């Protein structure tokens, strides 16, 4: 077979648009680098079938009251439970087993979840959390390149994420 | 003419390399946090005097590498102990136990240690439910907190409530 090479370069509108959020950093819903991100990567992203709890999450995601929380085995369990179950995600609906569970308000009770949704949850999440570091002033050893393609990289997680490509250990 | 006390507090920070140790201390002492600060070189501390139940407690604490070291130095004299995990890592807390086993090998055997606890704010992250840390550090006999270095978050609760207890504990002998 013939070698195909991985490349990489930066697109020169996404670059300047990040690059003049970089000068003046904001977690403003309506800026237009995270406008951009909110209609291509964190609304499909988060876009679940029980879409009251899915816009819940996505609320508790930005307002980072979200917590996720690995569910160990366990033969006995106080019940209030919807919430779903080890039997069930909470979010998509159907059976899968589920290693984790979701609260939203801390201040909430537990949504069993499916690996895959706690990909997809965690891969927003995870680009929020690197977005507020750089909106403080958390982040002064890396380069605004650098910035960027870590940008890039969590809008690719999210982008894989979105058609179902996922990881999980 | 402050600097001036009534008691002095060593207490050591251990744990697994990359935990936050080193930023706990920053945070307690000169309320700074570093995201992007690199493994300890050598042993360091730092002092801050706080007070407790009206008695004047200046607390110097230590801090070194987590991961063979000229260990016995650091721990000498030490009064007070952090046992330090990543919440994000379990592999930080199952060495909890270790981390204990040298605490009271090489140091003292009425040396007061705390649990923590460290980097809650990653919440969608969380290795480590607070219940199975809580149940260990209750077994254990061993204080337990779950603190932010990033966000401040139970770090001045931390300290003080080892400062208090270990003040106590000097109250009583
Ligand atoms: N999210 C988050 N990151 C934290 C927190 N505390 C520390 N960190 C980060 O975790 C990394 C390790 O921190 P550091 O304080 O150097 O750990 P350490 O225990 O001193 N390591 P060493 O044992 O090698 O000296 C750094 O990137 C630091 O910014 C916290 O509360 N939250
Ligand atoms: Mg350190």
């Amino acid at each position: 077979q013939p070698i195909v090479k991985d490349c990489k370069e930066a697109d020169l509108s996404l670059y300047n648009e990040f690059r003049l959020w970089k000068d003046e950093p904001t977690m403003d819903r309506t800026c237009p680098f995270l406008d951009k991100i909110y209609q291509e990567d964190i609304f499909p992203c988060l876009t679940f079938s029980k879409s009251e709890l899915a816009s819940a999450v996505l609320e508790a995601v930005e307002n980072n009251t979200l917590s996720i929380e690995p569910v160990g085995l366990q033969p006995i369990r106080f019940v209030k439970a919807e919430c779903g179950g080890p039997k069930k995600c909470a979010l998509t609906g159907q059976s899968k087993s589920c290693k984790h569970r979701i609260k939203l308000g801390d201040s909430s009770n537990y949504y069993y979840i499916s690996p895959f949704c706690r990909y997809r949850i965690t891969s927003v999440c995870n680009f929020f959390t690197y977005i507020r570091y750089i909106q403080q002033g958390l982040v002064k050893q890396q380069d605004v390149d650098q910035m960027f393609w870590e940008v890039m990289q969590l809008r690719k997680e999210m982008s894989l994420a979105k058609l179902g490509y996922f990881k999980e250990e | 003419a402050s600097d001036e006390y009534d008691y002095l507090f060593k207490v050591v920070l251990i744990g697994d390399s990359g935990v936050g140790k080193s930023n706990l201390l920053s945070r307690f002492t000169r309320n700074e946090f570093n995201l992007e600060s690199k493994s300890t070189i050598g042993v360091e501390f730092a002092t801050r005097s706080i007070q407790v139940d009206g008695k004047t407690i200046k607390a110097q604490i230590w801090d070194t590498a987590g991961l063979r070291a000229i260990t016995s130095a650091y721990y000498r004299g030490a009064v007070g102990a952090l046992l330090v995990y990543d919440i994000a890592k379990h592999l930080t807390y199952e060495n909890v136990e270790r981390w204990l086993k040298e605490l009271r090998d090489h140091a003292d055997s009425n040396i007061v240690i705390m649990l923590v606890g460290n980097k809650s704010d990653l919440r969608h992250l969380r290795a480590v439910p607070t219940d199975e840390a809580r149940a260990f550090a209750e077994k254990n006999g061993l204080s337990f907190i779950e603190t932010s270095a990033l966000d401040s978050t139970n770090v001045e609760a931390a300290f003080q409530t080892i400062l208090t207890e270990i003040y106590r504990i000097v109250s009583q002998k």
